[PDB]
């Protein structure tokens, strides 16, 4: 499972 | 470049994923060597979020040091922060060894046990007085004394126990029970009447240790509560709050944790929290008042 954001 | 004439042209251009997205670029990158380990696998939350070498805190035991936590230090500031992942069934005690070894007296949570119908922190507390916890791995003892309700917030009296010293401490716990994931609080009056709570009850004070502050991963909601903060303390002891850079400041936080603050508009936030908290500090006291009326704490 992730959680960062990385656009 | 003063942060309320940098505000209104950034609103009014319209470039705040364009602002936020250069702070990643510019981000320091240092080694979680520690932390990837094989047996510590089952102490991380996220495969993504993960402490650096450099400033994780260590647990006072030769079997295994490893917990989701780093410390922030701000030199220049004075102030100190352990910011952590919300703890899992098995790092319970962790996280209450860590509490008592640091001698912190305050926790502050920015989120809820269960968010979009997935468990997001385990209850690492007791909900009734009548049901202590006991965490049989770390040896400590935790009981629920007292609790104040408001209406988007919960301030909690908790009593530690190391039960082989026989030593007991008070532990006070500011939960904000309104502040959704990846999203900002309700209003500017709202947090600032929260983060004003957390300063008078004596739990930030230097007398103590770091206060500890987390969310679900302990990087997003925990990156804009110490980010407004640490600017609101240094524009009230350099006499010249024109020269405090926002963006800078969050870089330097950043070379302790990865990926404070995650979206463009909790950066928006931050902006708006530090402009209307830089009214008390410039001598109105009236102000104060003002914000407990405004957040509706009834």
């Amino acid at each position: 499972t992730d959680y960062y954001r990385k656009g | 470049m003063e942060m309320e004439k940098e505000f209104e042209q950034i609103d009014k251009s319209g470039s705040w994923a364009a602002i936020y997205q250069d702070i990643r670029h510019e981000a320091s990158d240092f080694p979680c060597r520690v932390a990837k380990l094989p047996k510590n696998k089952n102490r991380n939350r996220y495969r993504d979020v993960s402490p650096f070498d450099h400033s994780r805190i260590k647990l006072h035991q030769e079997d295994n040091d490893y917990i989701n936590a780093s410390l922030i230090k701000m030199e220049e500031a004075q102030r100190s922060y352990i910011l952590t992942q919300g703890p899992l069934p098995n790092t319970c005690g962790h996280f209450w060894e860590m509490v008592w070894e640091q001698k912190s007296r305050g926790v502050v949570m920015l989120n809820r046990v269960m968010e979009k119908g997935s468990l997001k922190c385990a209850q690492y507390w007791p909900q009734k007085e009548e049901k202590e916890m006991i965490f049989e791995d770390t040896n400590l003892k935790l009981t629920l004394i007292s609790e104040d309700i408001k209406s988007y917030y919960t301030v909690r009296q908790l009593e530690l126990e190391n039960l082989t010293t026989q030593e007991t401490r008070e532990i006070l716990h500011f939960h904000y029970t309104t502040w959704p994931d990846f999203g900002v609080p309700e209003s500017p009056a709202s947090f600032l009447n929260f983060l004003f709570k957390v300063r008078e009850s004596g739990s930030l004070s230097p007398e103590h240790g770091p206060v500890v502050v987390h969310a679900s991963a302990g990087i997003g909601r925990s990156g804009t509560f110490c980010l407004a903060d640490t600017c609101l303390l240094l524009m009230d002891k350099r006499k010249d709050p024109s020269s405090v850079d926002i963006k800078k400041v969050l870089l330097e936080m950043r070379k302790f944790r990865m990926g404070l603050i995650q979206t463009a508009d909790q950066l928006r936030f931050s902006y708006l929290a530090v402009i209307e908290g830089a009214k008390f500090i410039m001598g109105d006291s009236s102000v104060q008042d003002q914000w407990k009326e405004l957040s509706h704490e009834d």
